[PDB]
C-alpha cells in the first residue's frame, strides 16, 4: 500500500537488489502499519468488551443482590434510631402522632437541607 | 500593667500544663462559650471546645 | 461474591471510619461519646460524600 511516490522511488532504482531492497522495506513498512492498526483495533475491542462486561458485572451483582441485597429493603436509620429509643419508655399518643409526623415530613424532604437538619435537631 | 497574663504564663508552665486566654470584655454573644448548633454549616463550637483541641488535655490553665 | 471487581464501591471505604477510630484508640473516652461516634460513622457510611449532612457530620465527628 505505499504511496505512488515510493513505486516511483523503486523505479528510479536501477541495480536489481537496490530496487529489491526497497521493495522488501516498503513490504516491511506495509507491515508496521497494519500491525499497528490490527493492535490498536483490538486494544479498542478489549476495552468496550470490559465496557460492556461492566454493565455485565452490574447485572451479576443485581442478581446476587436480588438472592440477598439491599433492594426490597426499605431504610430510614434515623427513624429506626429514634423508634427504638422511645419504645422503651411509656410515651403520650399526642407526641407520638407527632414524631410520626415529623419523620414522615423528615422523609419528605432531602438528607441536604438546612429545614432537615432543624427537622432532626426537634426530633432529637 | 501587673503582670497578671504574665503570671498565668509563668504558672502554666511552670505546672507543665497546656495555656489558653480568652477575652470576655464587652463580650454578649454566649456562643462563644455554648457555641453554635452544628446545624447551620460553618457553625463552630465553643471557643472551651477549641481550646481543648489546640492544647490537646483536659488539664489546662485556661 | 458482590466484591469482584467494580469500581464505585471500593472507593470511599475505610478511609475516614479507620481514620476516627485509631484517631480515638489512644483516649480513654466516655461511653456516651462512644456511642455516639459509632452511631454517627453508621450513617456517614451509610451517607455519600456529596451530601451536606455528610460535610457537618464529618465536621462534628472530627
Amino acid at each position: 500500500g505505499a504511496e505512488s511516490h515510493e513505486l516511483q522511488d523503486v523505479l528510479e532504482e536501477t541495480n536489481i537488489p537496490k530496487r529489491l531492497y526497497k521493495a522488501l522495506s516498503l513490504l516491511k513498512k506495509e507491515f508496521e502499519l497494519s500491525k499497528l492498526q490490527q493492535r490498536l483495533g483490538r486494544e479498542v475491542e478489549e476495552k468496550i468488551k470490559q465496557t460492556h462486561r461492566k454493565y455485565l458485572l452490574q447485572e451479576q451483582l443485581k442478581i446476587i443482590k436480588k438472592e440477598l441485597g439491599l433492594e426490597k429493603d426499605d431504610k430510614d436509620a434515623i427513624e429506626e434510631k429514634f423508634r427504638e429509643r422511645l419504645k422503651e419508655l411509656v410515651v403520650p399518643k399526642h407526641v407520638m402522632d407527632v414524631v410520626d409526623e415529623e419523620l414522615s415530613k423528615l422523609g419528605l424532604l432531602d438528607n441536604h437541607s438546612s429545614e432537615f437538619n432543624v427537622t432532626r435537631n426537634y426530633l432529637d | 500593667g501587673v503582670g497578671k497574663t504574665s503570671i498565668a504564663r509563668s504558672i502554666a508552665r511552670a505546672l507543665n500544663r497546656e495555656y489558653f486566654r480568652f477575652s470576655v470584655g464587652g463580650m454578649t454573644d454566649v456562643a462563644e462559650i455554648k457555641g453554635h448548633r452544628r446545624t447551620y454549616v460553618g457553625a463552630m463550637p465553643g471557643k472551651i471546645i477549641q481550646c481543648l483541641k489546640k492544647t490537646k488535655t483536659e488539664n489546662p490553665l485556661i
